């Protein structure tokens, strides 16, 4: 198409630090997921962190969420929001936990992935039959559960359907929160998610999760 | 690729990176 | 070679994507699964190194998530209104045989929060325009519209029939009735190398300066007239400006807009009601 | 001699001594899932010899009144061993199936069955209006459904039992375009097709979608003159081939 | 060399048939007009195994029945109706100012039964828009039309002025009166390697679940507006999109339909009415 | 034309069993022809089957049906049906009869080819002056007739014309249905048909052999 | 560094950050069987991935008042997913395994416990006489059996609970001549065992023999000050390791 | 054969298998 402008030469292109190229670059790094996200949390950081205590008994659950990357608490996550520009996503995602207990606080969990068909583990037991981390909280404070791209289809659907549910996320107790004396009983893990190297979208859609009135 | 107007600007969308 | 690259381009497999490997059973002192998310880096871990992965030839590719796929669609940025009169006097006026819109990408929240995941951009912009004049009598009558871009400082019309009309060295685009959508490309503009999408900055020291991106840059006015004089049946006239950049780079990511916008480049966030706060889409559980 | 055949499939082993050959669906040999076709990252399963073996599913009597049978695959299968087990605790799987349909008689006795192996068997409801068939029902297990001459039932979820149709307002006449086999019984006491996995996507969920649909429709009824044995069995034996499972999780529970 | 391929394509050649050879009288232990249709295979026998043939060099292409040749022709796929109005608070409305259609090849029997031919099958869609916008006053006033394609998942317009219509990242077309037959491709969309035509399996495993092809792929939502706010004469508009199947693979044959489809997605057959059951074309004598 | 998805990159094409390429590769598998077609059978399975049985009189009348593909009985036919999508056919046809009485019966037929100008045979002495197979009943239970391309013309209409109609096949005793005891006095055949391999349609056309009302 | 491990099994990955080494029994590698010392001679299956992972059991509290643990193995995993499976539909099976025993604590809790696998771990009666352990009594499945000071029952076919005897007549000071580890709260807060396949015959009735035992006893007992959890979980996940079956037959029914 | 526009889906109706 014709310039309106015929001999306008544009002002030199400086280096810019921080180039983006691609989407799935901004993918690729960790945000928080609101994983809290009850009527009292949504209004503050709160929905960020689930909480941890010391349990009276065995293996109980800590949280779940679905694991479809625009379904609720995923969809305002960078990668959740990017992903609802999209129609269809595909591969493996990378769910991060941070524990911000004291140094003096321990604890293991699992941390499972379970996939579509059976619903949400009802018990530790049931969990562990699917995908599952056991993470052993030490000097490093973060872990990560891998979610593998397991699909009978090359991708899924970004807005949920029930042939096209990616299944779940739980996370429980495996042994205790533990701590000695003068140390909180009770501390704070965060969420995060970002993509692996194999993730990406296709059929680009204006995004469920930002209107206009006026 | 052919290029029909006199301007850089003019050309369609530039190749991926 | 060349020919490789335009393979690929039509194909649509110039961003290819990694193949799963194979991996087997480990049990070691590296301990992938574990890291420090304090230092600011994301994991580097991947399925093969926490499941027993079969090989997969990875089909994927990452074209369309490129800064130029995602932002090199045309969208809406402007709807400019008049309503024709049959009154000589009154068909000289603007809002009735012309308008003038202040360009922006800062009214359309569709291309606005597209943009705005960025900090700065720089690209060509492809304009084009979709013109639907509303019969209100039984005749259309002749329908011709100048459309005028009027950078900054240039004289903006007071009238349909003004001397500024006479576009001597503006850009001017006609159009009438049953012609084809018009379409020209503005080159990247800026005074600057990209331009702002935020700033956190001034126009002055004082309490009365601006604040934001409306600081940084000019970006003159469209200008649209009715070139036909008055006729007999009212019509009222809307301008859909479409725009589509093109040779695209961005620069410093930024968290999508969370909550509806307020006004145009401002980030303020606080609606007007009393009972209703700013609304996310986070929703409850 | 073109007339036998024996088939061993695991611990498994099936004889005919008056076979009509045997029909590969489509001309392909069932196989593993090759990397290039691939989409699930996982390592599957491949159970092989305690899962690739040949089941016997619950034999029927074709009788002069007998309209027809059908089974689906993998739902026919879904409570047999090795191969059932797997359906019910992996998210995904793939198979390939030797069918062997198996109905003896005299050099007195006349009918014919015709075989088919419908690929995405998508039933018409027996009733009026848009209601579908339920998930029960297309889901009848290792018993397969029989066909009923007018049956009535209150059900709207249920099947169409129009054989004529082929269940699906399509002719039975045309049933032939899908792999097939007869059973005429002056010429074999057996039917033999080998079907490759077919689908659009490498993997599927077994419990959700049946990729075949075994047809068994008597076109020439049973005759056959006093003191000859009046109903005689069909009887069904299926091999998973190259049986796959992967997305490892807890046993579904119906 | 590709220019005997380009010849033998601009004669419709591509496709060469056997000629018939001649034959002899024949006195031998092999019959090849005996066989066993048992079996499952057809029957290998040709003219010169059972008469006397002479020598024929058949013109004859098979060229014409390539599903390329056979679904490659476009045909409509659907009617979308909407009647504006004068009223201002009217023409905003659904089926007034603008409507929706869920995309599908199951509403037009000619299309669907041809489709279905085939369990699975692979394609690039060409659409074309035939708009007719009859005139129920003394004036058409401006046609302008937006057809929006509506990926699933993204919002759908429930206003003909609604946000959504500025297209921001969603692929619209527009058409004016006078404007040639809008066309487009969309590429091979499905999520998975080949659209199910028919699926035997279900979104879950209750009895409320959903059963056939519906369930395989959502393929989203045309939706179409009066881009022209509201005018004195009322239009009845009718766009009529048309489907033709591009660069065409099919799988696994199926017998054709034999009796009238009832509903979308659904192999169901019976009809509503009680003293008409289901009618099939074969004819008795 | 412009692509409305203009970075996209569909779905990679697995291989599936059962690719068609040409609609001649369907009609070249046998379909059932529905030749008994009475008010009484075509609700039913038993359209599809032809009764034989010991005659009293010799050379009686089996069956007969018009050849032309997309006539009455072979117009719903897979070839048939396919045929009626196109306006012009040539090239020959295999007639197939697979005898299902016991292995304890025995029989000989005669099957004829008619072409036109003559009408339909009155007798096995008038059909056997054409185009025909005597079929011996045995070990192998399926015989053909193929119906030679013999017309005037390249091509015939598939709608039914009397300058292009294709003639009749009779099926007609020779010798007779017979059987020792304790077996049944009556059998059925069941006729097929298919393309050789010179057929051919041509010019393509909405089908005759399917409507839409509302 | 040293102190770390992870292990990744199938779908299912273990980390420790406070390990101390990990043992291989004997100094053997688990593998699978080989045709010098193969006996059945049926092609076995090798269900891989979906079979040798991680299985977490039921976990189980350590008090100051605990007097040990034990599980038998295959028996605790017979209820695990396709491994489980796979024991109650074969004749034979043989595997190896990944045990990992995780027990978190402070820097201000006290306490040892030995974690040893016993290889035929014949148990010794809680009575007089010559009556045997009964089945049920060595088969408790994923829940193990805890140890209980002073036990009164009246059931002569119920184990020793004799810790400090083996639970068969030896002395726990000599437990460590059997592969093993040791959880000393200060050090470590795992243990592992990689236990290869160990039988005088190649394979063997899964649910007719446990192989191995599973004892986990304290030594030195829990001890931490008021405000200090009071009670800390042991939790065992134990992951089959070449795991092969023969002899498919229908399910066993107990 | 020239093909104008940047996708291979945009091209016309393929060569005849
Ligand atoms: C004169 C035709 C319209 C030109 C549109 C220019 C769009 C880029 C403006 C960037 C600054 C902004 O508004 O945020
Ligand atoms: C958005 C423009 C219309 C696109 C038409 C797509 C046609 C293929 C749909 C295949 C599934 C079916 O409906 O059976």
């Amino acid at each position: 198409s014709p310039s309106a402008f015929p001999y306008f030469h544009p002002t030199k292109e400086i280096f810019i630090p921080g180039q983006v190229r691609n989407l799935i670059e901004m993918c690729q790094v960790d945000t928080l997921i609101p994983v809290n996200n009850t009527q009292e949390n949504v209004r503050s950081v709160n929905m960020y962190t689930v909480d941890l205590r010391t349990q009276v008994d065995l293996a109980k659950e800590v949280f779940s969420i679905p694991v479809d990357i625009a379904s609720q608490p995923l969809a305002t996550t960078l990668i959740g929001e990017l992903a609802s520009y999209y129609t269809h996503w595909t591969g493996s995602l990378r769910f991060s936990f941070m524990f911000c207990g004291s140094a003096s606080s321990t604890l293991k969990l699992l941390i499972a992935y379970t996939p579509p068909g059976v619903g949400k583990p009802k018990s530790r037991r049931e969990a562990m039959l699917g995908t599952h981390l056991v993470w052993d909280v030490g000097l490093q404070s973060t872990a990560s559960l891998v979610v593998p791209w397991v699909s009978a289809s090359h991708f899924r659907f970004t807005t949920p359907d029930t042939y096209s549910s990616a299944g779940y996320i739980t996370c429980w107790y495996q042994t205790n929160f533990v701590v000695p004396d003068s140390t909180p009983d009770n501390a704070k893990m965060v969420c995060m998610v970002s993509a692996c190297k194999d993730f990406c979208l296709r059929l680009a859609r204006d995004t469920n999760l930002h209107t206009q009135e006026g | 690729n052919i290029n029909y107007f006199k301007d850089a600007a003019s050309s369609g969308a530039s190749r991926l990176d | 070679n060349p020919v490789e690259n335009y393979i690929d381009s039509v194909l649509n497999e110039v961003l290819v994507v990694p193949n799963i490997q194979p991996s087997t059973s480990v049990s070691s002192h590296a301990a992938p699964a574990l890291d420090a998310a304090e230092t600011g880096h994301t994991s580097s871990v991947q399925p093969e190194d926490m499941i027993e992965t079969r090989y997969v030839i990875t089909d994927q590719t990452r074209d369309e998530t490129s800064i130029e796929s995602f932002l090199g669609r045309s969208g809406c940025i402007a709807m400019i209104e008049f309503n024709t009169s049959s009154d000589k006097t009154e068909h000289d006026k603007i809002g009735k045989g012309f308008k003038t819109w202040k360009v922006s990408l800062q009214e359309m929240a569709q291309i606005r929060r597209k943009y705005e995941l960025f900090t700065y951009t720089r690209f060509d912009s492809e304009i084009t325009i979709v013109t639907a004049a509303a019969a209100q009598g039984n005749d259309s009558g002749h329908i011709v519209l100048q459309f005028m871009y009027v950078p900054p400082g240039a004289p903006v019309p007071e009238k349909r029939d003004d001397y500024t009309w006479q576009s001597g060295t503006n850009a001017s685009v006609f159009w009438q009735e049953g012609q084809p959508y018009p379409r020209f490309t503005i080159p990247f503009m800026s005074i600057a190398s990209a331009y702002y999408m935020f700033y956190d900055g001034y126009d002055g020291d004082s309490a009365a300066s601006k604040y934001g991106s409306v600081v940084t840059n000019d970006m003159g006015t469209i200008c649209v007239r009715i070139v036909t004089s008055n006729q007999k049946h009212d019509s009222n006239i809307v301008c859909r400006i479409y725009h589509k950049a093109k040779h695209i780079k961005a620069w410093c990511p930024r968290p999508p807009r969370a909550v509806a916008y307020q006004h145009t480049h401002s980030t303020n966030y606080i609606p007007s009601n009393g009972e209703a706060t700013t609304q996310i889409k986070t929703r409850p559980d | 001699s073109d007339r036998l055949i024996q088939i061993t499939r695991g611990d498994s082993t099936i004889t005919s001594q008056d076979t009509a050959n045997a029909v590969v669906a489509y001309g392909v040999w069932p196989s593993y899932l090759t990397p290039d076709d691939a989409t699930a990252i996982d390592k599957p399963t491949q159970p092989d010899t305690s899962s690739n073996r040949f089941y016997t599913l619950d034999s029927r009597s074709w009788t002069s009144a007998s309209s027809g049978w059908w089974w689906k695959l993998p739902d026919a299968l879904k409570n047999m061993g090795i191969f059932g087990e797997n359906m019910f605790y992996h998210f995904l799987g793939r198979s390939g199936y030797t069918i062997h349909v198996q109905c003896n008689s005299s050099k007195f006795h006349q009918g014919l069955l015709i075989v088919a192996a419908i690929p995405e068997h998508q039933l018409a409801s027996a009733t009026s209006g848009n209601v579908s068939v339920g998930y029960n029902h297309t889901h009848p297990g290792e018993q397969g459904r029989e066909v009923v001459p007018s049956r009535t039932s209150s059900d709207n979820k249920r099947p169409s039992d129009d054989s004529w149709l082929n269940f699906d307002g399509t002719l039975l006449g045309n049933l032939p375009i899908y792999p097939h086999q007869y059973i005429n019984l002056r010429t074999n006491n057996s039917a033999t097709l080998i079907l490759p996995y077919v689908n659009a996507v490498p993997m599927d969920s077994m419990l959700r979608h049946n990729n075949w649909s075994l047809v068994i429709i008597p076109i020439c009824p049973l005759q056959v003159q006093p003191g000859g044995t009046q109903s005689i069995p069909i009887t069904v034996s299926i091999s998973p081939m190259f049986s796959e499972f992967s997305g490892p999780r807890s046993k579904v529970v119906f």
